[PDB]
């Protein structure tokens, strides 16, 4: 029958970025906007819902106002084409396109979205110039949560205190601030890692303790 | 605004043998004037499949697959003719009400089993 398909059933975006999903399906002829119906969702939130040749903006959900729309040019070659600007963490999950057009059919997209600790802004600042002792700062955002490995030039684990705060600009999002005092002389190197958990659900066994056996 | 339940794909496990036929049921409430009910096999690799469909158009099935109605107008046979050992594999139902409301809701997964005859 009438069928829809997808060429990527998965998408792996970089947090911040832009996103564009496709959902294909049969077009023999002029496309007839009148008869052809395109709906978007994403865990039961309304993101796109396109009839009668224009799109019903009414349903549409909130967080996604003037941040998602549908590429009107794609639909005549037979092309559902998503668009998603500002990609953020809530953005990672299933989507489902529907189409219908002469028959009526649906599929589902898993999109993930990467948040990596890749913009560290850092500061150095002497605490006191006699001792020569410094104090060095990294600070990032992602997910899930960052520990930070202080190393010295030699590779030599060093201990820091760190803090991980949730993000002000953005929810689910972890501030991660780490802060070195050491001594050291000048031009010496230093490097601060951001060691990041798995972002995929651990793995839990239960185990129950039986009776004592004779 | 009457709030409906997704549907139902029994049985969860159909079992049977190569040459024979298979059949499902997808049964749900409908309070829609306009509504399509589809058939999709999901196989591992993120692959969906669209078997059939009512109202049947003709678009290009495979023939071993056809949806059909039940005179009581809620429940519907997913049958398979002749079923193959790689007709296994887990299969769902999904309904699209285009006419109350555009709202999309997918049955639970049931696996096929065919056994060598
Ligand atoms: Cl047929």
């Amino acid at each position: 029958a009438f069928t829809v398909t997808v060429p990527k059933d998965l998408y792996v975006v970089e947090y911040g970025s832009n996103m564009t999903i496709e959902c294909k399906f049969p077009v023999e002829k002029q496309l007839d906007l009148a008869a052809l119906i395109v709906y978007w969702e994403m865990e039961d939130k309304n993101i796109i819902q396109f009839v009668h040749g224009e799109e019903d903006l009414k349903v549409q959900h909130s967080s996604y106002r003037q941040r998602a729309r549908l590429l009107k040019d794609q639909l005549s070659l037979g092309n559902a084409a998503l668009q998603i600007t500002d990609v953020k963490l809530q953005d990672a999950g299933v989507y489902r396109c529907m189409i219908s057009y002469g028959g009526a059919d649906y599929k589902r997209i898993t999109v993930k979205v990467n948040a990596p600790y890749n913009k560290i802004n850092q500061r150095i600042l002497v605490v006191d110039p006699v001792t020569s002792e410094h104090e060095l700062t990294c600070q990032a955002e992602g997910y899930p949560k960052a520990e930070v490995i202080w190393t010295s030039s030699d590779h030599q684990v060093l201990s820091g205190k760190t803090t991980t705060t949730n993000s002000k600009r953005e929810e689910k999002l972890f501030n991660v601030t780490s802060t070195l005092r050491i001594n050291t002389t000048t031009n010496e190197i230093f490097y601060c890692t951001f060691r990041r958990l798995d972002p995929e659900e651990n793995h839990t066994a239960e185990l129950v303790i039986p009776e004592l056996p004779l | 605004d009457r709030p409906w339940n997704p549907p139902t794909f029994s049985p969860a496990l159909l079992v049977v043998t190569e040459g024979d036929n298979a059949t499902f049921t997808c049964s749900f409430s409908n309070t829609s004037e306009s509504f399509h009910v589809v058939w999709h096999r999901e196989s591992p690799s993120g692959q969906t499949d669209t078997l059939a469909a009512f109202p049947e158009d003709r678009p290009g099935q495979d023939a071993r697959f056809r949806v059909t109605q039940l005179p009581n107008g809620r429940d519907f046979h997913m049958s398979v003719v002749r079923a193959r050992r790689n007709d296994s594999g887990t299969y769902v139902c999904g309904v699209i009400s285009l006419a109350p409301k555009i709202q999309i809701k997918e049955s639970l997964r049931a696996e096929l089993r065919v056994t060598e005859r």
